[PDB]
């Protein structure tokens, strides 16, 4: 879930 | 044309794109196409980042698939933060679950992807539905930021 969370924030850029 | 029905259609459409089930002639809606491209931009990288973790989970049933989904989703959002990028990862994760279920489930029902998309849509609308309403919705917030 940590992976997916930062994959998500990454794309929120 | 309800709120849950639209999220269910998006969740089910994406699993058809992951499993590569052919749809009517022209593909799904433009919104499902923007969602599919962004989530494909993610899915193969997440799998190749979690191969040790995913190779050790048993996704052998629908309830078993739901248990793992709920567990990962509750910890990903345990900081109280929601954005369109995190929502994309919700679709990207259901695509990995359905591919692990396809490989591990014995004697599945027909169109099991409809069962997985159902509880995936329940999580999205119950826990991010009010947020989606308050940030432009699907046709004004999501599409307009990734297209
Ligand atoms: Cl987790």
């Amino acid at each position: 879930x940590t992976x997916l969370r930062r994959f998500g924030d990454l794309i929120n850029f | 044309d309800s709120e849950f029905g639209y999220i269910y259609r998006l969740a089910q459409d994406y699993l058809q794109s992951v499993l590569q089930i052919p749809q009517p002639g022209s593909g799904p809606s433009k919104t499902s196409r923007v969602l599919q491209n962004v989530a494909f931009s993610v899915q193969k990288e997440v799998e190749k980042n979690l191969k040790s973790c995913l190779d050790n989970v048993n996704v052998v049933s629908v309830d078993t698939a739901r248990t793992l989904f709920n567990q990962v989703m509750e910890k990903e959002f345990e900081d109280g933060i929601i954005n369109w990028g995190r929502i994309v990862t919700i679709f990207a994760f259901e695509g990995i679950l359905i591919k692990k279920l396809l490989r591990q489930q014995i004697a599945p029902d027909v169109d099991t992807y409809k069962e997985i998309s159902y509880f995936v849509a329940e999580f999205i609308m119950n826990n991010t539905g009010e947020w989606i309403r308050q940030n432009g919705g699907w046709e004004n917030g999501f599409v307009k930021k990734f297209e």
